[PDB]
């Protein structure tokens, strides 16, 4: 049934544009919020942003705006890191809201991004 | 804009004890509050939704409550498997103040 | 000013899209009503965040 798989996690030099993909499968729903959450090693969860899948409605955290672009595809949602820094080193998870009520019911296992000079 | 202040940072409780975890919202979020459990190497798991509703397949020992700006996660009879890190999530993506996670609570079991 | 102005416009456009995803159709009407009540409370709550 409902499944999320993130891919694209690599070791990158700071400023190297990188795209992560969230493969979206088994969702009966058409429109729903597909969220991006990051976790730096040994740190807490941080909300990056979300897109409401039926539309082109993108929403970003104050710190994320300009540095991250969420894009919707037919069977995928991507997160592009426009110009990463060492501070962007994290596991990136995609999380789906299945009700439109704000909470995350389905999560992907995560994809690790390392940013070193 | 929205800040979720989560307290305490760490808690140590023996088996069968009660754990109280608090989240304070910097803005009025109403029932836009959920609780998550995260264990090492795993993605987080939903515990509580709409501030006080128990999620599908979660032990009855996990309780959520909210009064105005203050939200509480209570674990009544703590078990060894409850050793994890806990997070609240407040707000909504399209709200003026966005959505935000609390800083988390690391629970250790004696 | 402009960031908040844009957000509010983006939020209303999103609210309209949600209403447009619930077009009117016994069991189907009960289902339709539940979903409208839900979109209404979400809209009311989203909008309140921009009203103070």
């Amino acid at each position: 049934q409902e499944q999320l798989v993130e891919s694209g996690g690599r070791l990158v030099t700071p400023g190297t544009a990188l795209t992560l993909t969230c493969k979206v499968s088994g969702f009966s729903l058409s429109g729903f919020w597909l969220n991006w959450v990051r976790q730096a090693p040994g740190k807490g969860l941080e909300w990056v942003g979300a897109i409401y899948r039926g539309s082109g409605s993108e929403w970003y955290a104050s710190w994320a705006k300009g540095r991250f672009t969420i894009s919707d595809t037919s069977t995928t949602v991507t997160l592009k890191l426009t110009s990463p820094t060492t501070e962007d080193t994290a596991t990136y998870f995609c999380a789906a809201d299945t009700t439109d009520n704000g909470y995350f019911t389905i999560w992907g296992p995560g994809t690790l991004v390392t940013v070193s000079s | 804009e929205l800040v979720m202040t989560q307290t305490p940072s760490s808690v140590s409780e023996p088996v069968g004890g009660t754990v109280t975890i608090k989240c304070q919202a910097s803005q009025s979020i109403s029932s836009w509050l959920s609780w998550y459990q995260q264990k090492p190497g795993q993605p987080p798991k939903l515990l509580i939704y709409d501030a006080s509703n128990l999620a599908s397949g979660v032990p009855s020992r996990f309780m959520g409550s909210g009064s105005g700006t203050e939200y509480t996660l209570t674990i009544s009879g703590v078990q060894r498997e409850d050793a994890a890190t806990y997070y609240c999530l407040g707000g909504y993506p399209a709200a003026s103040y966005r959505t935000a996670f609390g800083g988390g609570t690391e629970l250790e079991i004696i | 000013s402009g960031d908040s102005d844009e957000d509010l416009l983006k939020a209303v456009r999103l609210i309209k899209f949600l209403y447009q995803s619930n077009p009117p159709p016994r069991n189907r009407r009960r289902r339709w009503r539940e979903r409208q009540r839900q979109i209404h409370s979400i809209s009311e709550r989203i909008l309140s965040t921009y009203l103070g």
